[PDB]
């Protein structure tokens, strides 16, 4: 490979020999692309013109008055589509082109992912196939008509298993034979290189923003960023840009569930073991035998099984610190940010400001400035919080 | 290792091909799966193709995938595996018996101690589905040390440098470029290219491969006859029959 | 009154007596507003900070290809809110406070108005009241519950009369006693002065930036921009800083509903006669005898039975012009827009768009640089779509 | 204008003040309105105010705006109601009566159209409830045109100016200070702020103000006794009797 597949032990290429050609294709168009200007210039044109980047930070004061915490949101919620998806999926789309591909393969779950490929795609000039699992599709009805609109066609996927990590199989399967003229597009930053490496790079510019932005407005770095953790692509376009400020606290949020304790949860990072599958080596929810197991959240788009290896390498080292939101305190989080600020949070955002507001509450005088990634609008959970309420 | 040795050895005293049938461990049901591996073998295969139920099968389609469902409807653990692998190679001392793992499976608790409980059961070699060459070192270094053969699939998009490392690291055989191959001295060389009919078996070893791997035709039949356990095992019985005398000079 | 109540004939303030006291009010803090640079500085914080302003304009090349049109969107539909409402609610929250008052009283239909008061009023700590009509509220209640998040207090009128003209009348007969503590948040360019006038220099932005975009990207100004007409504050806010430029085109888009002739349309400025209601003298959807009628259209959003009293004038002298699209080219813009660009737009500005591609494909070799305002998204209409599809 | 300086003289030899009631055109229905306001009429009523159903009541609460849909839903026009109106006068020659208009219905056709059509059927005054004085200009010119009394509202929150344009341009009665309006020779006050009880009406009177209104009182006579017609008006009887004593000296 031209870049290293493994942070620490994390990460690899486990995937079957066949597809080995296809991930070194990738890798080397993306290496390509990174030092191509001109592709480069096109990526931001993309982002800013199409997609609406910058995206702003916002100073929440109504929730952190009475305290000495000061909390930005960078609002990932107003990018095209409603949440941060939207940078690396163009980004995947501008190297399948380049690759001279026509045809985009991906998989869905919470349906964002399938959404965002198909806006892509459609954008783009791209044929657009999604798999998706029967029982997932029932559920999300709304983006799978979504994505039909957007020319994406939804092959429904029902063979006993149906779910993301499910329909996968067929994804690849399929990509294994079309990668000659099809890419697959993976949704977060997990799986095997150099996806991880490829879905950061084009999610960094979160963090290269925030920054300058905070520069701007504080005259200095903050004391935490914190992002939630479903596969890591949100928090990692965070992060990315802050590693090297040794200063900054980097804080990944995992979903807790129903609470850690009760196994209903989707937190491997923290309360999983290293496995191997998704096409990496990194921690995951498994039986004691081996068998991949479910997460669990009330945010369907934290139900990853696994985390990115950089994720689990910046853990190792303690470089970044990994924690856990409830649904009640997701909730909470969710319901606070409405009433304060008017800014309905996606309920995979809630758990990363529900910390947030943890860490002001718990010490009230402490003086920290913090940010949040708010990574998408909850306009698509009003229902489910709704129905709890 | 060993057991490949003197079956492709015999098997060329006889100017004979290999015919190996892949079928899930449990598929249907643990006591119906012993029953089918006896028919199989004492209808005529050379070797058997074992895989392990697991919970996500990546280089799987449909019938395969299906096979696992109804091996794990059937509640079937690796451990239960093992056993029934003990058993088998109770019963037959000389057929090589190959695994076709996910890597996880191997990995969850020990590398090594995977190797070691194959060595164990009597196992000979494991095709790790999901681990290139280039991440192999780990895995075939125990296989090694376990006196376990480990497999390598050669690709129809294969180069050089793969097929030149899929020859110094595969034992047992090579699961299939064959004249490359053998100027390597790779593993005999066995296709597995959906070899369903015997017209294909015949054409595998007129092309210089040392046999041919069937899956999905032979769990079709069970997927086909799980109402009819008793046809089940006459059709399977009638299929590798036919498909071994086609291996035959 | 300081400023000119009328655009020509149209316009006025025509209230009870006992109201002209808050409108009197209202139009010296606007005066006083505009002339403090601080009031500016505040609210253009917001817009930019909050909000996400500047919004981009985006060239759509794939729905124009083979046609020598060239076609730019206005992306107001990537506001905080999805739509372009937030604008003037944000401005008209800061003239509340300005004028020392706590509550915010508002009115809604389509919903849209209604989230927008709450979400302004959340984040400027004022408490915001809603009146609704039973019938607009069941049909609502996605909307209906996201301003109950955001501290909103929906107030459920019924007495027969049950929709946004209907609701009107107990919204402002609340102002007329609290008008002290107590500032009444119109959601469109149209009512008794000084709405029309603070609505407009509220969202007069919209054309600010497109005009700046547009000789940035071109060199050039448009031959044209378009924009849909519920009751004019979209459309005003993309006009108002071209009405100077004779040369750029200003076509305003009325809903044709099921067809002019069918009667079943909202489109009172060129199919309606001048009448006095909503505290003004404009065309207006009514019977032979001055019964006020109902307007009709694909999108609740342009179901105003009147319309702003400076597009009447606009139109009079014969410098914007005004045309309609039916519901079903509506929703053929809205499904092309999806396909070839991967953009949901609201079926409001569908019809906007839906003429600016009549105006295309009618003369495919007229060259012509187009900017249609797509003043919100249609994520709330992919259902409404789906049952029509 | 005529019938007022009429009335207001009669009742000042009298040291009486006047009760004015308030009742909505066609409500409940045109034919059990007549009747309503015939009853009004002999009852003691000094003037009536009388409304003509407009589809969007913007100065108006829960019991007119309910009278408005009663109206409606027996399907009163405003044609209906100026039929309405010609046949009250033909009936009684001297009581005064006034219109309680919303801009629109008397805009419609042209103004001064509308105030013909007031002056041909009899009409005395019009109060067209959305014109503030600062648009009054057209209503008002086309009123005296046709003999016919602008009504203006003087409300609690008026100040000087309003006093003295309330005072200049009003006729017949000032819908209400009291001192102020005097100073200016406004019109008789005749006050209408939710006069119910006898009290108030004298209250009203002793204040200074030639008389008062009453409207929601009436109209809750009719609300109530829907169901029985005849209860109605026998109730509507007692409640209008006992306000004109309270007038009276
Ligand atoms: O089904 P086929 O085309 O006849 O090939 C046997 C194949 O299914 C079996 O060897 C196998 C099972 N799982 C695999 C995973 C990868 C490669 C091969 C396999
Ligand atoms: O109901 P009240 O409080 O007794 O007042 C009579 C009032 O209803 C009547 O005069 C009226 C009917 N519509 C109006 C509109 C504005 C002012 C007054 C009115
Ligand atoms: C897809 C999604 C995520 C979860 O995934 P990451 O890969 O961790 O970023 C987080 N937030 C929103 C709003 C999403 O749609
Ligand atoms: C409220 C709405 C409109 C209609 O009203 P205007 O006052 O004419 O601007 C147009 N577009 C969207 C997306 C809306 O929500
Ligand atoms: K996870
Ligand atoms: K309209």
């Amino acid at each position: 490979t031209l870049l290293n597949p493994y942070f620490g032990e994390f990460g690899g290429m486990y995937v079957p020999q066949i597809l080995m050609p296809a991930l070194n294709q990738l890798e080397e168009a993306f290496v390509r692309a990174q030092k191509d200007p001109e592709f480069q210039a096109q990526f931001a044109d993309l982002l800013k013109n199409y997609a609406g980047r910058p995206t702003a930070l916002t100073k929440c004061q109504n929730i952190t008055a009475g305290t000495r915490t000061t909390l930005y949101l960078k609002r990932e919620d107003l990018l095209h589509g409603g949440a941060h998806k939207t940078n690396q999926v163009l980004g995947q789309a501008l190297l399948a082109k380049r690759m001279g591909k026509s045809e985009i393969i991906a998989e869905t779950g919470a349906g964002q992912h399938g959404v965002a490929s198909a806006l892509a795609s459609a954008l783009l000039g791209l044929k657009c196939r999604i798999y998706m699992g029967a029982k997932d599709v029932e559920r999300q009805s709304p983006n799978v008509f979504r994505m039909r609109l957007m020319g994406a066609e939804v092959i429904p996927v029902h063979s006993g298993s149906a779910t993301l990590k499910d329909a996968c199989n067929e994804a690849l399967r399929d990509w294994s034979g079309s990668y000659e003229t099809a890419h697959y597009m993976l949704g977060t930053a997990a799986g095997p290189h150099p996806y991880p490496t490829i879905v950061r790079e084009f999610q960094r510019m979160i963090g290269e923003e925030t920054k300058a932005q905070i520069l701007d407005k504080e005259g200095r770095l903050p004391d935490a960023v914190i992002a939630c953790v479903g596969g890591g692509s949100n928090a990692i376009g965070m992060f990315a840009d802050f590693i090297n400020d040794t200063s900054v606290g980097l804080i990944g949020v995992e979903p807790g569930g129903h609470g850690i304790e009760t196994g209903e949860h989707g937190a491997p990072l923290k309360h999983g073991r290293v496995g191997i599958y998704f096409g990496m080596k990194a921690p995951m929810m498994q039986t004691a035998d081996g068998q991949i197991e479910e997460s669990y959240s009330i945010s369907a788009g934290l139900d990853f099984p696994s985390v990115g290896p950089q994720h689990a390498y910046l853990n190792s080292i303690g470089r970044a610190d990994y924690v856990s939101i409830t649904d009640d305190e997701a909730l909470e989080a969710f319901k606070t940010l409405c009433r304060h600020e008017g800014i309905i949070p996606a309920l995979e955002s809630s758990h990363a400001l529900a910390h947030a507001l943890k860490m002001m509450r718990e010490q009230p005088e402490k003086e920290q400035l913090l940010v949040v990634n708010l990574s998408g609008r909850g306009d698509k959970d009003i229902f489910t919080v709704h129905d709890i309420l | 290792m060993e057991r490949y040795e003197n079956l492709f050895a015999q098997l060329n005293d006889r100017r004979e091909g290999a015919f190996v049938p892949f079928v899930t461990l449990g598929d249907p049901g643990i006591e119906q799966s012993l029953k089918i591996i006896d028919t199989l073998i004492d209808a005529g295969a050379d070797a058997l193709e074992l895989g392990v139920p697991f919970s996500d099968p990546l280089a799987n389609g449909p019938t395969i995938q299906n096979a696992n469902l109804r091996a794990f409807a059937a509640g079937v653990t690796p451990a239960q595996c093992f056993e029934m692998l003990a058993l088998i190679r109770e019963k037959h001392p000389t057929i090589p018996i190959g695994l076709l793992m996910y890597a996880n499976l191997v990995f969850n608790n020990g590398i090594d101690a995977f190797y070691a409980r194959c060595e164990q059961v009597g196992v000979d070699s494991v095709l790790v589905a999901d681990v290139p060459v280039e991440e192999s070192a780990p895995f075939r270094q125990a296989a090694l040390r376990h006196n376990i053969a480990p497999i390598f699939i050669c690709p129809p998009n294969a180069d050089d440098d793969l097929l030149r490392q899929v020859a110094s690291y595969g034992r047992g055989y090579t699961y299939l470029l064959i004249e490359k191959l053998k100027e390597y001295h790779a593993a005999p060389a066995l296709q597995g290219f959906g070899i369903s009919s015997p017209e294909q078996v015949s054409a595998a070893v007129r092309a210089g491969a040392a046999g041919a791997i069937s899956g999905s035709a032979i769990v079709k039949i069970i997927e086909k006859n799980l109402a009819s356990p008793k046809q089940m095992l006459a059709e399977l019985r009638s299929f590798v029959s036919a498909m071994k005398a086609a291996s035959r000079a």
